[PDB]
């Protein structure tokens, strides 16, 4: 019934379709991470630990290929553009916790602690992101503990009555930051330390990654 | 006149009949519709089809039997169609294993299944399945006569060390190789998923639990009768008696067959959404 | 872009050569490869075609059995070996690119020729061989066929170009209704059914030439006798 | 001979 | 200067935005009325067209 | 200071006196008008065509001028060219950015502009004599995801980014020649009146605001919805246009007399809109909801003649060609459908 200039056309398109099916089954052989944070909390400091409009880069470790989006130069609305990160394997968000004691340039009353809780509350029950893992980081400790000597915490907080210490105030820290989840089932937080010399916050996010790895994979059979 | 076993065997082909065909024909549609896209669905697919296939042979061996042992179809219908519905069982044993062994495989190792996995290893251990089921079935071609007295059956005249050579490689392979790895497999995945805090369900252990159980108690009658009765002489009242419970024996297989898609209907996410999408 | 062509000399009447063409300026892996003949003071007829991906592959039925066409992706180069000759494979050989799909013009490009020596159907029919013409004056050249080239679809496959004196075909009109690339708008051309035109409303002195018309519907592609303008 | 399966 | 030129430019745009005709309703209404009366043969959507002359068939 | 003071009371003034004079024009609505035209009756539609070949998320598509010919954009970073009555594929572009929002087709069919969500818009040359499809222009200056752009002509293009600006570029220089200013929030989408003359655009303040292309500067603004505003397409004859918001509500507003015509709602339906169209003789009226599905209204009564449910996921972008042949529709599940 075709003419001779259809079937070449034919063949054209199952060409560009075979082309299109090799292309996209090569996009899922790639870990995508999403980066997050409240400015000055650090990104640049684990981005340039970590590796050997919006910013891409990648990286390798153990066989496995990142992907990692940094999108803190938007400064646009972030309801309108959010849910492009639907099927992102983590979100990876940064927190300076020596910051306890400043306040943002904008606001002198409102301190850049209340702003990152808020941003993480914002984030974490958001309605796309019901099921997706996040890591925290909490960097900068050495000025942190350094400077928890001179200062005291319940400047941030003033319902806390612990001996001011390191541990404690670390330990505390990291209790307000995990209670703010609201769901605690299909959910789950990392929390980690670390300051500017450190060689172990790859084998931390491989692990995680490894773990929402045996999760999808679970599910994905109907065994989960 | 009948005896008891025969009427519970031919109730319960009856209903398995109806109950596979059904649910068979319904599981391969919606397999069909999504076997390009989806790696997982190809395991299944291949499963659907055997099991539609064997319960498909039913009513003839049906008719068979409601007319008091009568064959009015001939010599070469028996040769092929009842060693027809024989293949169609050890295929779907061998993709149940190959499917234990591929959860495994996934559970453990993960970061070589992120790299080096695609559907052309499950098509060719797909196909590695099917053909490893023609080797045992190409002796129950090669060995069926028929006896004008209408009977036919596998007559091995003067021939008594391949038989039990074959009985022996059927019975150890087609059921200890499978049953082992299902029972370690399935064992292995439940302490690695149950070690760590973020994988563990309860979901897992009941689908495990659910599968071996229907699978051991389903299927050990039909090998343990099969077993003594290749062994023993037929001049001898206790194969008498085996032969009285041969067809309810056999009755008792076809319940996994029953059992296997529904598995999957019940313990599969929007089963429903599927459908109305076909 | 360009192509060249390279293989040709001289055999014997028994005997078997191979021809090369390589491509320089252009996606070669995109693009259909065909093989055309023109004998020696004679018309030029089609050979060989071989499409993209090589999937498909047509011969003619007077070289079927004795031609074989390959391709070279990788180096960007197209052979064509002969095994059997006879003494009529005596001619010039061009190679000419392909694309299909909506809105594409095919036979684009025709390339150089290397010589070769040797020591159903539609017919195309062109009545007219030879017109005399003062520059300043409209030409009206025909063709006609055997069989309507109107199908289903609503489309036209008739080919009008053009041969200058020692020079290669160059493509003027495709689908009967679409003028080419890098042509004049003098030019026009029309016909229904079986009768075609093609007119020219003012002639310069590098309109001298000779005229072909072709058809597309099915293969093998069958060509016209060409027909000469003089001065 | 042996009537039936086996 | 900037706050009083941004209130500069703001009150100038309102200056511009109240200076603009007005015509009734109804008037606008007519006209859609008889722009969709007159070209309402030529929709292919609103009245089917037959499958002879429909490409898609 | 005083001055600033005198100033917003100033413009409060101009605010209440243009109020004033807009509510002073207002003698008949549309319904009453219309209330003697006869019904439509119930439209049926069916699926002619399924295009397939995507394998991510479908975020927009543009009509050819032939109707024959699409355009769709994906998040797999591929830009795929479509023939609708053969249902095959021309052209399949790949993108640096996989990141697209927004994608646009040449009146003359020679380019195709892409960006989104990277600050540059691309321009993709089809006609080449290389037989590739490469790069022509990449224009940047904008501090913003780009969220539309359409061909003003064979050489320039109009551009809304959300940094609250809307541009207009020169494509053979690469440098703007004209920008309008004056949104409060980011800038959703953009339509052109068929003279190629004006342009209307869609904030997420709630308004819309009526640009001339010559001059460069504004010249009417109409509020009156409650959220932001996704949607915008001009009527056939150009002296009206319809806008869909996230509240739930279309509207269709006029030109000459600044006011609301006619508003389109139903109480069973408390989704947004994403995509409206119209038809062309302007009788009909489309719009692609989040919940699903399309639905479809008498653009001169406001009721509902017909449903084209037959989509498993959200509805980005809606399409209506030239001649009015057929309508196209894409979706989140990664397929288009044609209907006639």
């Amino acid at each position: 019934t075709l003419s001779a200039e259809d079937k070449a056309a034919v063949e054209r398109s199952k060409m560009i379709d075979r082309n299109l099916r090799e292309d996209g089954e090569k996009a899922a052989r790639e870990v995508k991470l999403l980066l997050l944070g409240a400015g000055e909390s650090g990104k640049n400091t684990i981005v340039k630990q970590m590796k050997i409009g919006i910013v891409e880069t990648h990286f390798t470790f153990k066989d496995l290929h990142f992907k990692m989006f940094d999108v803190g130069a938007q400064r646009s609305e972030r309801k309108k553009w959010i849910h492009c990160f639907e099927g992102v394997t983590a979100i990876i968000f940064c927190v300076a916790l020596s910051d306890y004691d400043l306040v943002l340039a904008e606001d002198e009353e409102m301190n850049r602690m209340h702003a990152s809780m808020k941003l993480f509350d914002s984030i974490c029950n958001n309605k796309w992101f019901t099921d997706t893992s996040i890591i925290l980081f909490l960097n900068k400790k050495d000025l942190f503990e350094e400077k928890i000597k001179k200062s005291p915490l319940t400047i941030c907080y003033p319902e806390y009555a612990g001996s001011n210490t390191y541990e404690e105030a670390a330990a505390y820290i990291q209790c307000q930051f995990e209670d703010l989840n609201k769901r605690k089932d299909t959910k789950e937080i990392y929390t980690h330390f670390t300051c500017s010399t450190d060689t172990k916050n790859v084998q931390f996010v491989f692990d995680a990654v490894t773990d929402v790895i045996i999760k999808n994979n679970l599910k994905d059979c109907g065994l989960f | 006149t009948l005896r008891v076993p025969d009427i519970l065997a031919l109730v319960i082909f009856a209903v398995v009949f109806l109950v596979g065909v059904l649910g068979n024909a319904l599981v391969v549609w919606v397999t069909a519709f999504e076997a390009k896209r989806t790696i997982n669905a190809i395991w299944f697919l291949n499963l659907a089809v055997a099991d539609f296939l064997s319960c498909l042979a039913l009513p003839i061996l049906f008719t068979s039997i409601v007319q008091h042992h009568h064959w009015p179809f001939g010599g070469a219908a028996c040769s092929i169609l009842p060693s027809l519905a024989l293949l169609n069982m050890y295929a779907s044993i061998l993709l149940l294993a190959t499917i234990s062994a591929d959860r495994f495989l996934l559970v453990f190792k993960p970061i070589w299944c992120q790299n080096f996995r695609g559907a052309g290893l499950a098509w060719i251990a797909c196909a590695v399945a099917w053909g490893l089921a023609l080797l045992l079935t190409i002796p129950s071609f090669l060995y069926r006569v028929v006896r004008e007295e209408v009977l036919c059956g596998v007559d091995y005249s003067h021939d008594k060390r391949r038989e039990r050579a074959v009985a022996i490689v059927r019975l150890v392979l087609g059921f200890l190789w499978p049953l082992l790895t299902l029972t370690i497999c399935y064992t292995f995945i439940l302490l690695r998923t149950w070690s760590r805090r973020a994988t563990r369900s309860t979901k897992t252990l009941k689908v495990v639990v659910a599968v071996v159980a229907s699978f051991f108690i389903f299927w050990l009658p039909y090998q343990v009768t099969g077993i003594m009765m290749s062994f023993l002489e037929p001049s001898s009242p206790t194969f008498l008696l085996l032969k009285k419970l041969d067809s309810l024996c056999v009755s008792f297989a076809y319940i996994n067959c029953c059992i296997n898609p529904i598995i999957y209907v019940v313990a599969g996410q929007g089963f429903q959404g599927r459908l109305r999408k076909s | 872009v360009q192509l060249v062509e390279s293989g040709g000399g001289l055999v014997q009447p028994g005997g078997s050569r191979k021809l090369s063409c390589s491509a320089s300026g252009f996606a070669f892996s995109s693009f259909g490869m065909h093989w055309v003949r023109q004998a020696p003071e004679k018309g030029l007829e089609w050979v060989a075609y071989i499409s993209s991906g090589s999937g498909t592959i047509y011969y003619a039925d007077t070289v079927k059995g004795r031609f074989t066409i390959s391709r070279d992706d990788p180096k960007n180069t197209l052979f064509l070996q002969m095994t059997s000759l006879r003494s009529e494979d005596t001619a010039m050989y061009y190679c000419v690119r392909s694309i299909y799909y909506y809105g594409s013009s095919p036979f684009d490009f025709w390339g150089q020729g290397t010589t070769l020596t040797v020591s159903s159907d539609i017919v195309m029919t062109q009545a007219t061989s030879s017109v005399p013409v003062t520059p300043g004056e409209s030409v009206s050249i025909s063709c006609r066929s055997s069989k309507s080239l109107l199908h289903s679809n609503g489309n036209t496959y008739l080919y009008w170009f053009l041969q200058r004196p020692g020079q290669s075909p160059q493509l003027l009109i495709y689908r009967m209704s679409n003028l080419a690339s890098g042509v004049p708008d003098r030019f026009s051309g029309s016909g229904s059914g079986t009768a075609f035109t093609l007119t020219i409303s003012r002639l310069e002195a590098e309109d001298v030439g000779v005229y072909y018309c072709m058809q597309h519907l099915e293969y093998p592609l069958t060509f016209g006798a060409g027909t000469k303008l003089e001065l | 001979f042996k009537p039936x399966w086996x | 200067t900037a706050s009083i030129a941004q209130a500069r430019k703001l009150v100038e745009q309102l200056k511009m935005e109240a200076n603009i005709d007005r015509i009734k309703v109804s008037k606008a209404a007519a006209d859609l009325m008889a722009y969709c009366e007159a070209h309402a043969k030529e929709d292919p959507l609103l009245t089917p067209v037959p499958a002879s002359e429909n490409p898609f068939r | 200071g005083s001055e600033l003071d005198q100033l917003r009371q100033e413009a409060e003034q101009l605010k209440n006196q243009i109020r004033d004079a807009r509510k002073a024009c207002a003698d008949a609505t549309l319904s009453q008008i219309t209330n003697n035209i006869d019904p439509v009756g119930r439209i049926q539609m069916r699926t002619r065509r399924t295009l397939r070949g995507h394998l991510a998320k479908i975020y927009a598509m543009h009509w050819g001028t032939d109707s024959r010919l699409l355009v769709s954009a994906s998040q797999d970073g591929k830009l795929i060219i479509w023939d609708s009555y053969t249902t095959n594929k021309v052209h399949a572009i790949p993108l640096r950015s996989s990141w697209v929002m927004t994608c646009a087709y040449a009146p003359s069919g020679n380019y195709v502009a892409c960006g989104g969500l990277d600050n540059i818009c691309s321009i993709y040359n089809l006609k080449t004599r290389e037989g590739n499809v490469r790069v022509s222009r990449e224009l940047a200056g904008h501090t913003g995801y780009l969220s539309c752009c359409r061909f003003l002509d064979d050489n320039q293009i109009v551009t809304s980014s959300g940094d609250t600006t809307c541009a207009l570029w020169d494509i053979e220089t690469g440098q703007q020649t004209t920008t309008f200013t004056g949104h409060t929030g980011d800038v959703m989408s953009l339509s052109l009146a068929p003279d190629t003359r004006l342009f209307v655009s869609g904030a997420c303040d709630a308004s819309a605001k009526l640009w001339d292309v010559r001059e460069g500067m504004c010249r009417q603004t109409f509020t009156g919805h409650e959220s932001d505003i996704n949607a915008i397409c001009f009527f056939p004859n150009g002296n009206a246009f319809a806008t869909g918001s996230d509240d739930a509500t279309c509207r269709l507003f006029d030109l000459r007399a600044d006011q609301e015509l006619m508003t389109y709602s139903h109480d069973n339906i408390i989704c947004g809109i994403t995509s409206v169209s119209f038809s062309k003789s302007g009788r009909l009226l489309l719009a692609g909801y989040d919940d699903f599905n399309c639905n479809v209204w008498d653009a001169l009564k406001a009721d509902r003649a017909g449903v084209l449910a037959g989509h498993d996921n959200r509805v980005s972008c809606l399409g209506v060609t030239d001649d009015g042949m057929a309508v196209a529709t894409g979706s989140w599940d990664s397929f288009l459908k044609i209907w006639n």
